[PDB]
DNA sequence: TATAATGGGAGCTGTCACGGATGCA
DNA sequence: TGCATCCGTGAGCCTAG
């Protein structure tokens, strides 16, 4: 099935970003009807909602690399060696 | 550099009797010429009275 | 329901709507207590409803509910949320943000690639509390309170305060953006030089990728300010560090008329 | 807890009135000589909350000792005006009234 | 923008759409932007 | 100096008032001139004349009266009042029944009256009622979309004076009338007129295929009673079918000239489409009982004969310019005018019942509120009155003569298509197809031609030449479209031998279409080829030369120049420049003949022949709408001898009477190190040095102390916590010294206001008792400057409350207005422009020492980048560039007319005429070629510029007749490799200034719902970080920095204290939180009974209130 | 469609 | 540009990894007063003031230098993250 | 119509004076039903515009005096040629009335204005977007309030546990509530003079400290 | 608190294109 | 099952105002 780009974006999965892009009212009831739940996947429901989008330095990919230098490295190693 | 006119607040006004403004009353008078011949001396304050 | 300057007072739609929506409702109990005939009953119904839907979403169905002596329909909530003006696009994919500045630029062809012009008086309230910081850690001030208290006449404002702005912004890039934002390159962040007068100095190589010139444009000017926002705003945003298109892969932080003239 | 989903669904009657921190029985909305709200009106501090932080209406409780007394001689909480922002109020309908959204 | 391998959290999406929308401006014996958006 | 002044067209006529179309407008509609009694029906007398008489009881009015304004302009202006005049008018109250009269005179408020200038005084703002085009009222004829060989018939009232009726011939073959959204067979409608099938017949059967579809057995067989009936019937469904209301309705629907009303253009056109004769301005009249026809049946029979095909039966063009009228300022004033009476009637209507029938007077009957607040309401609320653009003197004059297509009973901007915005053929000689707005607005504003002017009936008429034989009269003719499209119309440069056409051959319209014509078919002649550009356009020399894209964007940057304090009329004039001045009324001009007896800074005394001694004051820094100073300066001395029409004063942008917007400046036409790239400018600092580009501004700051709830707003000099450093420059009762310089922060008027009642806490409770000092009662609440502002204060007026004279509104004490002037000079960031669309930002100003120079020590003041030229094909500044080296060489300036103007011979000349002066004065003072010329023509004869291997004098000569000359690099003394277009050309400081634009925060007010930042340097707010904002930050992937725009910026409340608490202590920014906006739409959904809940991953709810709403 | 219209046309009933 | 910006993304399979680095490692210097620095005395980065060079103030310039250094090492899941903050505490107090 | 109050909000009204006129009429008077009707009717609107036409309601009585003042206004204009004076309006109005009641009664009848008037000819901008909001603390203000607590406590840790307590118990900076002498003599165990002194010599160290450091003056403002 | 009084009134005007529901042959 | 026809909805960004 082909659609157009309105009624793509008007038929994905977020409700958040449905409503945020056309035909806030239908998109809202239906949505309110359906009881359905908006999982954050997309940019523009991180974004109303304020949080950090899930790319770039959002990406979970890349989020939780740690730091760390050699002279701390290598006392954690030899504290966690010493139990 | 400087010009005090008696009865004059600021640059923006106007003297009764003179034709010009103050605006170009100081256009006028930063094309004074004045040669100093004492070579120590370094500001001078010229008066002017008129009337009529 | 808020009063302002000259004590006047203003209030949102909504009241106006919901005043409606309680004297009609008011005036049915008292109706059906009173036992009312069923016409009398009926048209006050009839009210009811059409108050409620003016209420949730005017204009909806039938007329538009106006205010007394005027042809402005009454704003409701789904008009609130709907809409260019609505909610959602109006002040939640998008806000007026603090640290942010505005002005017109100027063509500074001194600037290397990843710098840009900022005058003196922008970057003094752009910094604001970072100079705080600055000239307390100097001893321009006492504490924070005395050095915005410094600050904020202009006569009072000494030479040293404009090296710790120096101090302040080392290193910091800062945003310029010039809308119509068309693709990701319309905001580029650069290391800021501070300069007198009043205008930004944009570097000749953006003016492509901006579509900006010199006939009176004006750019918005941004402060990242946590570290990662300036990791984030260096790294990834430097002017230099985007010379191809993403578009199609050529570059487009090539020479413009002037260079490609003289060469 | 942090976030992770945003639900949206359908209100009963009942959730509506679980929200509400009391019925807007009259249509006034503030004084014409105080300026303060008017009782049982749009915007009553017993229901949404005070005006003032820590302070109930008449001024007999007025610091953050009090913090949940709802005093006796004016009927507000003493809290953080802020909740004037978030708590709602409702109407008590004779007849029911169809939501428009669900009808046209 | 980097002629090289794009790296994983690239806003993609968001790239597309600008790089698309960019030159609409320009679009004009052609059929145009109107084709663009009837496509 | 001389002014030579090229062109052989001579104009037999000159420009009309240029203001006229306001001035004779409004003279028109008043009618306050004219006695009462010899008053016509029309303006405010046809409103009175058609809301009276008033019935049941009657109510009769007999004439109005205006009187004389309670306040001139001047103070009106001072005092934010509205210069106006009393309306008065006697109505004589009849009763019917009893022969009772009792007469009287009331007054129905006061009428905004229009000032010299064809400007109105709305609350002390100088406001302007711009004309609106529309379609003209009428009968037109247009194609039906669907059907080819159809077409729709439409009959148009004026607007708000009757509905539409459509007239289509259906599928089915029957004619229907459509009016009010409502169909219906027009057959109905015809036997309410007393049609019957006899007469149709006999009337319309000549076209054999349509009256069948119009017979209707059923509705011949009916009564015109029984007809009228089932058509209401048909009209309104569930009103009962009463006889005397169908007859009200039918009647105000189409008889009642009350409630139904062609305009009198509209009935010229019906009758002149149709063919017919009206007895008034409806469709239909009721007389002796019934219904009589008058536009029905010739419409029909028109439309048959045009769905038919006979000779003689056209569609319309409903974009031409005789369909299309102008409702001026006396119509819409006029309507509002009428509206409000008809509510004034209303009043009156319900006031003929109640009461005591017995008593009753005019003066009890009357409520005058109605049309006073709809008066207002046009005035100070419309569209179409706009706050006067009056930056400059063209500006305000530019701004009277625009035509909108919007406003109210009109387009909006979605319903513009193409055919409005399109340039009309019948737009030449009528509507500047130069002159419009870029972007949205680009063919709906629209300026009125210079020689064009608006007819009684509201189309713009143009004027021509008669012809007879091959003779061109000096009689004009002033035609409208519709009547020029009947006649050969040759050029206006077509040559000619005293009256006689020259040539064999000449360039004509018929129709607006081109055509080449022998000299006995040509029936007129155009005027001038002004006729055909609006004022502004006429401004631009070498015109014929300017793409029109280009032509439009100086045309409108005119609007847009600040009066400079040393002003100059451009070295290449176009002739309209004094016209500009005196019909703007900038300058001042002497009554009559006669001699200066007075002359001062401030007001000049004439003593004429008739030996009465006059005086003029002269406005002296009066601040405009836009903050540029209005200033007249005296241009006569004392004892001399002046005649009628001489000058006397110079208005601001006004050099002795010809119109100066700019100044005439030496500008190089080059690349220079990149600072004019991408169009930026360059500019010497010696422009600076004499005040080249500098003007005079003053901008207003007002203050009021009102009264409280909790004590006296007092505007005094004693200030809490203040210093007498901070208080210097206060009188004695807090108000700014005149004089004083006031800087960024500074006190203009003191001001304490009282503390809101508050418990301080213990912390200011602890320090309170530290410190041992009372916190006081009151509150610094003092006017200070904003940031970015300052000047000079040049006055200030102070109103309070029980001195003579004085009324504020309820509850103000106190106002205080305090007058900050300013000289601000060039600066970089200011917007310069040349009157042929060049137009840049003064990038780098440079000492005079780097300045690109002559070889005579001259340096440049403007250098220009040539790659700003051939994009634009604006080659007009180039001609300009070179008659003003002519010029500034031989001392004198030009008059080069548009497409009359200077040709290239003659340019020629006149630079060799000046290459004389320029080389002979150095070869006289014992110099001749510069080793670095002689480098230069080297180089330029390589470039094919001058021939090789004559003298270098000769050569220099043969470059400077091509405008180009040796320029020397001051930074090297080396030469530019080529010779470079030097010359004089005029350039004007636009009003877009950096002092205006440049603003910055940190932090500031938010918004209260929203608690975003505020908008606009006015408010200190914040940019707008929008969709396509985030949109780049995301194509970035700068997640924290877009986080921080989400959040820390403006709206997390929490995160945004923490934030600036974190950057004034030193530590990195906290994490944020919660957006208050989005709470925000959380409790809206709520409010529209809609459930959000935010989940953690095991579904279980999570408080963003944080339990602030929940029981 | 009109509620005036309709309570005017409920009133003529009786 | 920043200086060897070619080299710091060649270390990285994601440029957004790198900034994330470069971030985190600017708050570790903010929070430790720099007295955790992998840079010897003479690889301190300086700027200009009227009294001389001095340490750049700049944590995100000295973090990139450090980066390039490779004194650093990066990755995910290397320590629990209360033992991290408390080591570093240990090692360089607040 | 157009008192604030629409077509059918004023039908509904006079159908609620209709059904008092029903309960009320005394046919043995042998007077047509409309004439009672009609004064209740009209007495039923009447009030019902006066009771709900204002979002800041106002006492009928009040509105009385108001619509008096109008008239008297209109009057005093249309005998006038210009609108009058408070001084001519309260000669107008008679005994008891002044300008200055007059101007009051003016300010009181002033009806709120709509926060999403329109502000430019084109449907981008609202009034209220240019109201900035006055009760929620800047962050200036909140930093300047967290700051001075932290230097009060500095201060305070200058001074011995006791009597930087005594200072603490009696400026509210604990329990919010400002505890009398004799409180904080019976909490310390000591006389009330006692805690007096203590709290006298705690405030000299204060002063003392101060004077030497000016670390709180700039705190007040 | 009483003479009788008994169904409103403004509309509004030069776009357009599409998607989806209703309405007829 | 197929069409006309009606209703509802959307029609660029930032500035100022
Ligand atoms: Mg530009
Ligand atoms: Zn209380």
């Amino acid at each position: 099935l082909l659609m157009g780009v309105t009624k793509s974006a008007l038929s994905t999965k977020s409700w958040l970003s449905a409503a945020s892009f056309q035909n806030t009212t239908h998109v809202l009831t239906e949505a309110a009807i359906a009881g359905k739940k908006d999982e954050l996947i997309g940019l523009k429901e991180n974004v109303i909602l304020g949080r950090l989008i899930p790319a770039g330095t959002g990406s979970d990919f890349v989020r939780f690399t740690q730091v760390v230098d050699q002279k701390t490295l290598k006392a954690i190693e030899e504290a966690r060696k010493e139990a | 550099t400087s010009v005090y006119i008696e009865d004059v607040l600021h640059e923006f006004s106007t003297i009764p009797g003179v034709k010009e403004d103050v605006v170009e009353i100081i256009l006028n008078l930063k094309e004074l010429v004045v040669r100093f011949l004492n070579p120590s001396l370094q500001t001078v304050t010229l008066l002017l009275k008129a009337e009529g | 329901m808020v009063q302002v300057d000259g004590g006047r007072f203003a209030t949102s739609d909504l009241n106006d709507l919901y005043r409606r929506l309680i004297n009609r409702n008011n005036r049915l109990k008292k109706l059906l207590a009173q036992g009312a005939p069923e016409i009398i009953i009926r048209n006050e119904k009839r009210m009811l409803q059409e108050a409620v839907d003016a209420l949730l979403d005017n204009g909806r169905r039938g007329a538009p509910v106006t205010n007394p002596g005027s042809d402005r329909p009454l704003r409701s909530l789904t008009d609130i949320l709907s809409g260019k003006q609505g909610r959602f696009r109006q002040n939640l994919l998008g806000k007026r943000v603090d640290y942010s500045g505005r002005s017109v630029i100027v063509v500074g062809p001194q600037l290397k690639l990843h710098q840009c012009g900022l005058p003196k008086r922008m970057a003094l309230e752009l910094f604001k509390p970072f100079l705080l910081k600055k000239m307390e850690e100097k001893g321009i001030a006492p504490n924070v309170k005395a050095a915005r208290r410094m600050l904020e006449r202009q006569r009072d404002i000494k030479d040293e305060v404009w090296d710790a702005l120096e101090e302040v912004i080392h290193g910091k890039v800062v945003l310029l953006n010039r809308a119509p934002t068309l693709h990701r390159l319309g905001i580029q962040a650069f290391q800021p030089v501070l300069v007198e007068g009043q205008s930004i100095q944009l570097h000749p190589l953006v003016c492509e990728a901006f579509n900006a010139d010199f006939d009176g444009d004006q750019m918005a000017v941004h402060v990242p300010l946590s570290s990662f926002a300036q990791a984030e705003a260096r790294i990834q945003m430097l002017s230099a560090h985007n010379l191809l298109s993403p578009a199609s892969g050529e570059p487009l932080a090539k020479p413009s008329r002037d260079i490609i003239l003289g060469l | 807890k942090e976030v992770r989903k945003v639900r949206i669904a359908l209100a009963s009657p009942e959730k509506i009135r679980s929200w509400s921190y009391g019925e807007v029985e009259k249509p006034e909305t503030i004084n014409y000589r105080t300026l303060k709200p008017e009782r049982d009106g749009l915007f009553d501090e017993r229901i949404f909350g005070p005006i003032k932080d820590y302070e109930c209406a008449c001024g007999k409780y007025k610091r953050q000792r009090f913090e949940g007394k709802v005093c006796e001689r004016c009927g507000v909480e003493v809290t953080k005006s802020i909740v004037r922002r978030y708590r709602m109020g409702h109407i008590e309908l004779a007849t029911p009234a169809a939501h428009i959204w669900f009808v046209k | 923008s980097m002629a090289r391998p794009v790296s994983i959290g690239e806003a993609v999406g968001i790239v597309a759409a600008q790089s698309i929308g960019e030159p609409g401006t320009q679009l004009t014996i052609t059929q145009g932007l109107p084709r663009v958006i009837e496509l | 100096m001389e002014i030579k002044r090229f062109g052989r067209i001579r104009e037999v006529i000159p420009l009309p008032p240029l203001t006229e179309i306001q001035v004779e407008s409004y003279r028109r509609a008043l009618q306050a001139d004219v006695p009462p009694e010899k008053r016509e029906n029309v303006g405010i007398q046809a409103a009175f004349r058609e809301t009276f008489p008033i019935e049941e009881l009657v109510l009769d009015f007999l004439e109005y009266r205006l009187g004389e304004p309670p306040f001139p302009q001047d103070e009106c202006r001072e005092k934010d009042l509205t210069y106006q005049a009393p309306l008065y008018a006697r109505l004589q109250l009849i009763h019917k029944d009893t022969g009772l009269i009792k007469e009287d005179e009331v007054f129905l408020g006061h009428i905004p009256l229009m000032t010299e200038d064809g400007s109105f005084i709305i609350n002390g703002a100088d406001r302007v009622i711009v004309s609106q085009i529309h379609r003209s009222p009428g009968v037109y004829f247009t194609p039906d979309p669907a059907r080819p060989g159809r077409y729709i018939a439409s009959i148009i009232p004026l607007p708000k004076r009757g509905p539409w009726i459509d007239l289509e011939v259906e599928p089915n073959g029957v004619v229907s009338m459509k009016v009010n959204k409502r169909k219906f067979p027009l057959v109905l409608l015809l036997r309410v007129l007393g049609y019957d099938q006899e007469t149709l017949a006999r009337e319309l059967g000549a076209y054999g295929e349509l009256v069948q579809g119009l017979m209707d057995e059923s509705v011949f067989a009916m009564r015109p009673e029984e007809a009228l009936i089932r058509l209401f019937t048909l009209l309104r469904p569930g009103d009962p079918p009463k006889r005397d209301k169908a007859v009200a309705y039918v009647y105000g629907l189409i008889a009642d000239p009350r409630r139904y009303d062609l305009g009198e253009a509209g009935r010229y056109k019906a009758e002149e489409k149709l063919g017919i004769r009206l007895s008034g301005r409806t469709l239909a009249r009721f007389e002796d009982g019934e219904f009589k026809d008058e536009v029905f049946l010739p419409t029909l029979r028109y439309l048959f004969a045009l769905t038919a095909g006979v000779p003689g039966h056209e569609v319309d063009d409903i974009d031409h310019l005789g369909n299309r009228r102008i409702r001026t300022v006396g119509e819409l004033m006029t309507d509002q005018f009428r509206v409000g009476l008809a509510r004034l009637a209303r009043g009156v209507r319900e006031r003929m019942l109640m009461g005591s029938e017995d008593s009753l007077t005019p003066a009890k009957l009357v409520n005058s509120r109605p049309l006073e607040a709809a008066i207002r309401e046009f005035f100070s609320r419309s569209q179409l009155s706009q706050f006067k653009d009056e930056t400059n003197p063209l500006s305000s004059l530019r701004h009277k003569r625009r035509i909108s297509a919007l406003g109210p009973g009109g387009l909006t901007r979605e319903r513009a298509g193409f055919d409005v915005r399109d340039v009309h053929r019948t737009h030449y000689g009528r509507i500047c197809p130069v002159e419009t707005p870029e972007g949205a607005n680009i063919g709906l504003i629209t300026s009125l031609a210079a020689y064009a002017r608006v007819d009684e009936l509201g189309f713009i008429r143009t004027p021509y030449r008669r012809v007879v034989g091959g003779v061109v009269t000096d009689e004009v003719v002033y035609m409208t479209a519709t009547e020029e499209d009947r006649y050969t119309i040759a050029q206006a440069n077509t040559p000619l031998e005293g009256n006689r056409i020259a040539a064999e051959r000449v360039v004509a319209r018929r129709k607006g279409e081109p055509v080449i014509v022998s000299p006995e078919e040509v029936e007129f002649m155009d005027v001038s080829p002004k006729q055909v550009f609006s004022v502004n356009t006429n401004l631009i020399p070498f015109l014929e030369h300017d793409d029109a894209n280009r032509a439009l964007m100086g045309s409108n940057m005119q609007t847009q120049a600040v009066p400079l304090i040393r002003a100059q009329a451009p070295v290449v004039m176009t002739g309209l420049e004094e016209r500009v001045v005196r019909d703007s009324l900038a300058a001042l001009y002497a009554e009559e003949d006669g001699e200066v007896a007075k002359v001062d800074g401030n007001r000049i005394v004439v003593r004429y022949e008739d030996g009465r001694l006059v005086e003029y004051p002269l406005r002296r820094f009066y601040r405009s709408n836009q903050g540029t100073a209005l200033d007249q300066r005296p241009r006569v001395v004392v004892g001399q001898r002046v005649r009628k029409g001489d000058l006397l004063a110079d208005g601001p942008a006004s050099e002795n009477g010809f119109l100066a917007l700019g100044q005439n400046v030496l500008v190089a036409i080059m690349p220079f190190d990149g600072y004019n790239f991408e169009d930026a400018i360059v500019i010497s600092e010696e422009l600076l040095k004499r005040d080249f580009y500098t003007s005079i501004h003053i901008e207003r700051y007002e203050i009021e102390a009102r009264d409280t709830k909790l004590g006296p707003e007092r505007i005094t000099r004693d200030i809490p916590h203040l210093s007498e450093a901070a208080l210097r420059d206060l009188d004695e009762e807090g108000v700014v010294r005149i004089g004083a310089e006031v800087k960024p922060g500074d006190i203009l008027v003191g001001r304490t206001s009282f503390k809101g009642e508050s418990e301080p806490t213990p912390e200011e409770r602890l320090l309170r008792s530290i410190f041992g000092e009372k916190a006081r009662d009151v509150k610094d609440t003092s006017l200070r400057v904003p940031p970015g502002e300052g000047g000079i204060v040049v006055r200030t007026v102070r109103l309070r409350r029980g001195d003579p004279g004085v009324e504020l509104k309820p509850g103000v004490r106190e106002v205080v207005r305090v007058y900050v002037a300013q000289k601000r000079k060039l600066q970089v960031g200011d917007k310069l422009a040349n009157r042929h669309g060049n137009k840049g930002v003064v990038a780098k100003i440079l000492p005079v020492e780097d300045m690109p120079h002559l070889p005579d020590g001259t340096p440049v003041d403007v250098i220009l980048n040539p790659l700003g030229v051939p994009s634009r094909m604006n080659l007009g500044q180039i001609l300009e560039t070179h008659l003003g080296l002519a010029g500034y060489f031989l001392g004198q300036r030009y008059i080069s007319p548009i497409f009359d103007g200077a040709k290239e011979p003659e340019i020629k000349e006149l630079l060799a005429q000046a290459f004389e002066v320029y080389f002979g004065k150095r070869k006289g003072e014992g110099f001749g070629v510069d080793k670095r010329e002689v480098e230069v023509l080297r180089r330029a004869e390589k470039l094919g510029l001058v021939t090789p291997g004559k003298t270098p004098e000769e050569q220099l000569k043969e470059l400077f007749l091509q405008g180009k000359v040796v320029l020397y690099d001051g930074r090297t003394g080396e030469p530019i490799e080529g010779p470079i277009v030097v010359g004089q050309m005029f350039i004007m400081k636009l009003y877009h200034m950096v002092e205006d634009k440049m603003h910055a925060r940190s932090t500031g007010p938010y918004s209260l719902i929203t608690q975003q930042p505020l908008g606009g340097k006015a408010q200190f707010g914040g940019q707008r970080f929008g969709e396509m904002e985030v949109w780049a930050l995301e194509a970035y992937g700068a997640a924290h920095t877009l986080q921080e725009m989400l959040t820390l910026k403006s709206d997390d409340i929490e995160g945004r204290n923490a934030a600036y608490e974190a950057i004034i202590k030193g530590e990195d920014v906290p994490e944020p939180s919660v957006p208050e906006s989005f709470r925000v739409l959380v409790k809206e959904l709520q409010a529209l009974a809609l459930d959000v809940q935010t989940l953690d991953e095991k579904d279980n709810p999570v408080d963003i209130f944080e339990g602030l709403a929940s029981k | 469609s009109d509620p005036v219209r309709q309570y005017l046309h409920e009133i003529g009933q009786v | 540009a920043e200086p060897g910006i070619d080299k710091l993304f060649g270390m990285v399979d994601s440029k957004y990894r790198l900034t994330v680095v470069v971030a985190k490692r600017a708050q570790q210097l903010l929070r430790h007063g720099f007295k955790n620095t992998v840079l010897e005395p003479e690889e301190r980065p300086k700027m200009q003031t009227l009294e001389g060079l001095f340490d750049d103030p700049n944590a995100v310039t000295w973090a990139m230098k450090e980066l390039l250094t490779g004194r650093l090492v990066f990755g995910e899941n290397l320590v629990p993250e209360d033992r991290l903050q408390k080591e570093m505490e240990r090692l360089y107090p607040v | 119509t157009g008192r604030g109050l629409s077509f059918l909000d004023l039908i509904q009204e006079g159908n609620q004076g209709l059904i008092r006129a029903v309960e009320k009429f005394e046919y043995k008077r042998r007077f047509k039903f409309s004439t009672y009707a009609t004064w209740w009717i009209r007495q039923a609107i009447n009030r019902a515009i006066a009771d709900q036409a204002r979002t800041i309601r106002i006492p009928v009585h009040m509105v009385e005096t108001i619509n008096k003042l109008s008239r008297t206004a209109r009057q005093l204009q249309q005998e006038l040629g210009r609108e009058p004076t408070y001084e001519e309006i309260a000669e107008a109005m008679g005994p008891g009335w002044d300008a200055k009641r007059v101007e009051e009664t003016l300010k009181i009848a002033q009806e709120p204005v709509s926060l999403e008037t329109p502000i430019g000819d084109e449907k981008d901008s609202f009034y209220g977007d240019f109201i900035p909001d006055e009760h929620l603390p800047s962050p200036v203000d909140a930093a300047t309030q967290s700051l001075l607590s932290e230097e009060l406590e500095k201060a305070l840790s200058k001074l011995s546990e006791r009597e930087a307590m005594v200072l603490k118990l009696r400026k509210g900076l604990i329990d919010g509530r400002e505890h009398t002498l004799e409180e904080v003599g019976a909490f310390f165990g000591v006389t009330r003079e006692r805690i007096r002194q203590i709290e006298n010599k705690a405030l000299r160290k204060l002063k003392y400290h101060e004077s030497r450091t000016r670390k709180l003056r700039d705190f007040l403002d």
